[PDB]
RNA sequence: CUUUAAUGUUUGAUGUUCUAACGUUGACCCGUAAUCCGGGUUGCGGACAGUGUCUGGUGGGUAGUUUGACUGGGGCGGUCUCCUCCUAAAGAGUAACGGAGGAGCACGAAGGUUGGCUAAUCCUGGUCGGACAUCAGGAGGUUAGUGCAAUGGCAUAAGCCAGCUUGACUGCGAGCGUGACGGCGCGAGCAGGUGCGAAAGCAGGUCAUAGUGAUCCGGUGGUUCUGAAUGGAAGGGCCAUC
RNA sequence: GUUUAUUAAAAACACAGCACUGUGCAAACACGAAAGUGGACGUAUACGGUGUGACGCCUGCCCGGUGCCGGGAGGUUAAU
RNA sequence: AGGACCGAACCGACUAAUGUUGAAAAAUUAGCGGAUGACUUGUGGCUGGGGGUGAAAGGCCAAUCAAACCGGGAGAUAGCU
RNA sequence: UUUUGUAUAAUGGGUCAGCGACUUAUAUUCUGUAGCAAGGUUAACCGAAUAGGGGAGCCGAAGGGAAACCGAGUCUUAACU
């Protein structure tokens, strides 16, 4: 059970989140994804947070 | 006595227009990353009490 | 409700939504109704004179419920826009 | 007295639930549309004409219509397929 | 945790928090030791093998799933 | 203002001194024909002891109860949920303390697309170098491979490599399959945005089947939905999640 | 000597003797929500508890565990 | 002199037989132990039920005791006959 | 009676006579029947009192949403083919 839960905070200023894991002892880098935004429905950019 | 109604199942059954009865659907509360969005955009609406269990609805709500 | 052990169905399900006090204090009016007041005049107080909605009741709304002769002025109220166009029909005013 | 005697155990004895795979519509049966006819856990039967296939390789139809087994191909690989009815 | 005095100070109240450290450790590690022997001995006649101990067990067997007090002087 | 040194002056901690609270199961006197009591006179302790409310520790001295089931009788031993194969009698399902193994994960690439490619093994030849390393051409044709068991599959590859990438999207969903139910699953197609491709198209995670936990209670983010005279707020609700 | 009145009279219990430990007197301890009482009209050569059990020779090693006694700096720690 | 000796009254209860719808809800016959002591007995008192008293067997507390009897909660509850 | 199964050597009963075990109040749903019918019906109480008053209230003719709210529609959703 390595792997913990994360979840991408928004760029767009709305409230909004998807939640995933990540090996975190491998992946020091932080997860930057493309992915929809509903609240503003648009593609925007998602960064990690806790 | 008037009877007394089961006050946990009056928070989760409501009655609809020809009988029937509306609850929640279950495994929506938390453990939320695993599951896949199918499975929970399914989950949100209400949905319809089925006839096995339609008997022990209505013995628990008397008066509704 | 109970099942022989296993959780009972009213356990098993989670609870949901809340409810109003302001529900219990509204009605409903069916259009049939409208003949039965008073010399043409609905209001909360000539309605609830006419043991039509509950004494401590204080909002009303008036539905295609039925069918209305008589022409009344609906003092204030919230009739629909269905009830509008069957109580405009047979000569009733409508104001607030 | 020496009455009973001691015994083992047995190192296994465990299963799992059946998934009740295998063909849900026979050949000759009319079936409505995104119907499901046959469950697979590999492809022994492939998809023809009208049908589609799951994740799962669940064939399920897409066109309503009669069902039809066929066995073309040049490995006599079996298929499925689904007529205009 | 912090300390007090000067530098020369935390080595020495640092060391008796490593040796009590290490003392202890060893201690938990005794009891763990003779209940394992307990765990595998035959019942006897009618009795039961209290299950207030077998958890127990199952609860310092978890437990052993701790830090290791020592990081442990790499050797080169 | 940053360090500092006294007079006091508020009380905070230790020390000593006094008497007036309090204690006296010390002496004497009276009510009193009375080794209880009450009062008075003195002596000795003395703001201690003791008691009241709050509080940490100890507390089988006492009290209320708990201490699973299967089982070829019970105890001991083993098992309890999930996946694969046989039993299982050529649709589905099907038991035993029947015969064998596995899981409680992993992966921002090991996912999506667009291109291209095809193994095991043996024989022959060749520096070290060999029974087995790299290389060349022959037979062979998947006996190889698959992130991890077994089964079913796989060349149009589902296996191997590379470029670009985030569809490991949001709202829905005809019609089905499987369960007593809770539930679990497969899904064409519609709308909004996106990736790859010249396009036809494909993409709602991984060749498939294990990798998991109801409800209650509570925590975090969003949303005027509600807000017990009114305006707020608290606290509830709905959405995402622990 | 005592004991299971009514299936067990014994190797069981008691015993004089020994050791440890508590108690400075309004004693420890016990019965009591408390006043009070027993201990005791006694005062450590005394009273309570615990184990052993006339007499004779003896009574070895272990303080890691669990208890108890002493410590008074440090760490953790309640009400206020 | 002595928790000395033998031994009737007095106190007890080791063995055996009879009796077990008995003469008796524990006795009779034949023997058996103590018998100046930590003895035995009359009368009157005191200790009360999670309590007493116990040379200690879970013994005794009105023919009843690993928590007396009487009344009440009370028609306790009984997935068992 | 209880059982897969009883002449069963499994339970119960000596026999006769008398007593002995699915009830009663309130509430809720379904069926039959009766009266009214988009209506039906009163409770406490008053009352020369099983009459007549009393319509406080209850059920029904409207649903959808957690809710504001809308209403023969409504909810979901930016919007639904
Ligand atoms: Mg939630
Ligand atoms: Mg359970
Ligand atoms: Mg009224
Ligand atoms: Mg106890
Ligand atoms: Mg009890
Ligand atoms: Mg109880
Ligand atoms: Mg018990
Ligand atoms: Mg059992
Ligand atoms: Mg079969
Ligand atoms: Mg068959
Ligand atoms: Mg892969
Ligand atoms: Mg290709
Ligand atoms: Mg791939
Ligand atoms: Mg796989
Ligand atoms: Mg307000
Ligand atoms: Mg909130
Ligand atoms: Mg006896
Ligand atoms: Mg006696
Ligand atoms: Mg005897
Ligand atoms: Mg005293
Ligand atoms: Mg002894
Ligand atoms: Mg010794
Ligand atoms: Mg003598
Ligand atoms: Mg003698
Ligand atoms: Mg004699
Ligand atoms: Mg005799
Ligand atoms: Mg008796
Ligand atoms: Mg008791
Ligand atoms: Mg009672
Ligand atoms: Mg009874
Ligand atoms: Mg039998
Ligand atoms: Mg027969
Ligand atoms: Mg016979
Ligand atoms: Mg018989
Ligand atoms: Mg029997
Ligand atoms: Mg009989």
């Amino acid at each position: 059970g390595i792997r913990e839960k994360i979840k991408l905070v928004s760029s767009a200023g709305t409230g909004h989140f998807y939640t995933t894991t990540k090996n975190k002892r491998t992946k020091p880098e932080k997860l930057e994804l493309k992915k929809f935004d509903p609240v503003v429905r648009q593609h925007v950019i998602y960064k990690e947070a806790k | 006595p008037k009877i007394k109604t089961v006050r946990g199942a009056a928070k989760r059954f409501k009655k609809t227009g020809k009988g029937g009865f509306k609850h929640k659907h279950a495994n929506l509360r938390h453990i939320l990353t695993k599951k896949a969005t199918k499975r929970k955009r399914h989950l949100r609406p209400k949905a319809m009490v089925s006839k096995g269990d339609l008997g022990l609805v209505i013995a628990c709500l008397p008066y509704a | 409700g109970f099942e022989g052990g296993q959780m009972p169905l009213y356990r098993r399900l989670p609870k949901f939504g809340f409810t109003s006090r302001k529900a219990a204090i509204t009605a409903e009016i069916r259009l049939s109704d409208l003949a039965k007041v008073e010399g043409g005049v609905v209001d909360l107080n000539t309605l609830k004179a006419a043991n039509i909605i509950g004494i401590q009741i204080e909002f009303a709304k008036v539905i295609l419920a039925g069918e209305v002769t008589t022409p009344v002025t609906v003092r204030g109220l919230r009739v629909t826009k269905g009830a509008r166009a069957a109580i405009e029909a047979a000569g009733g005013k409508i104001e607030e | 007295m020496a009455h009973k005697k001691a015994g083992g155990s047995t190192r296994n004895g465990r299963d799992s639930e059946a998934k009740r795979l295998g063909v849900k519509r026979f050949g000759g049966e009319s079936v409505l549309a995104g119907s499901i006819i046959v469950r697979q856990r590999g492809t022994k039967f492939h998809a023809g004409a009208n049908v589609g296939c799951g994740r799962d390789h669940t064939l399920f139809a897409k066109a309503d219509g009669k069902v039809k087994f066929e066995v073309k191909g040049p490995k006599n690989r079996k298929f499925i397929s689904i007529e205009a009815e | 945790v912090t300390y007090p005095g000067n530098y020369d100070q935390y080595l020495l109240e640092k060391e008796e928090a490593l040796r009590v450290e290490e003392l202890q450790n060893a201690e938990f590690d005794r009891k763990l030791a003779q209940e394992e022997v307990w765990i595998r001995q035959g019942i006897k006649a009618r009795r039961t093998r209290n299950e207030g101990r077998v958890r127990a067990l199952k609860a310092m067997r978890r437990e052993r799933g701790e830090r290791r007090e020592v990081m442990g002087t790499a050797k080169m």
